[PDB]
């Protein structure tokens, strides 16, 4: 009932409610806010591609 | 009211909404954030639509205009372009002459009546 439970049902119920909390901020209708990762995207085509990894690791900063 | 205003489908009985992730109460504390968990559709006629009673379109047909045979206010009421409701206002050329005519004769009340219409 101790770790076997917080890496399992227990653990990621929680994993799970606080990243799909962040997500579903994301999901509102607005064209400004789509407007801006659009543009943002447009970053991954400019950067050298061996700076994916950074994005990535940025990108899950973000979330907290 | 003065100032602003607020079915064909079944009115649904829906009650017991749950997520995934647990109830609609768990996470009601959070959810007005999530306008993706909103329960108030706004197809629904009944839904609640408080909006001010801007007044339409009122051009003064007024004094100042050539069509005008004298001095009219009319107060016309106009959506687009077609007419609601008219309210002339008349009296911007009330001299009272019922009033004068029972002060002279007979004699010289009648250059009042050439006055009343010019042609
Ligand atoms: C590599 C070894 C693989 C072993 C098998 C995989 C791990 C077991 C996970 C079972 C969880 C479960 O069953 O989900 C059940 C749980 C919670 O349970 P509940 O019903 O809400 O009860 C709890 C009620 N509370 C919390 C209100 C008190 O829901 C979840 O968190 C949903 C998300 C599950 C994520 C699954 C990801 C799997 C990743 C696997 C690769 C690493």
């Amino acid at each position: 009932r101790g770790i076997l439970q917080l890496f399992g049902p227990l653990g990621l119920w929680k994993l799970s409610t606080f990243i799909s909390s962040k997500l579903n901020k994301l999901v509102f209708l607005n064209i400004g806010f789509i407007l801006e990762i659009i543009v943002l995207s447009w970053l991954l085509i400019v950067f050298k591609v061996s700076l994916l990894k950074y994005i990535l690791l940025l990108i899950i900063f973000i979330i907290l | 009211n003065d100032f602003y205003d607020v079915n064909d489908f079944f009115p649904v009985q829906v009650d017991g909404i749950e997520s995934s992730l647990g109830k609609y109460e768990e996470f009601a504390k959070d959810a007005h954030e999530w306008e993706s968990w909103n329960l108030q559709n706004e197809d629904h006629p009944e839904y609640p639509v408080k909006r001010t009673k801007i007044r339409h379109f009122t051009l003064n047909f007024g004094p100042q205009h050539p069509a005008a045979h004298g001095v009219l206010r009319l107060i016309l009421e106009l959506h687009g372009e077609e007419i609601l409701r008219s309210d002339p206002h008349v009296g911007l050329l009330h001299r009272g002459t019922e009033k004068l005519i029972e002060s002279k004769t007979y004699m010289q009340a009648l250059p009042y009546f050439d006055r009343l219409d010019y042609v």
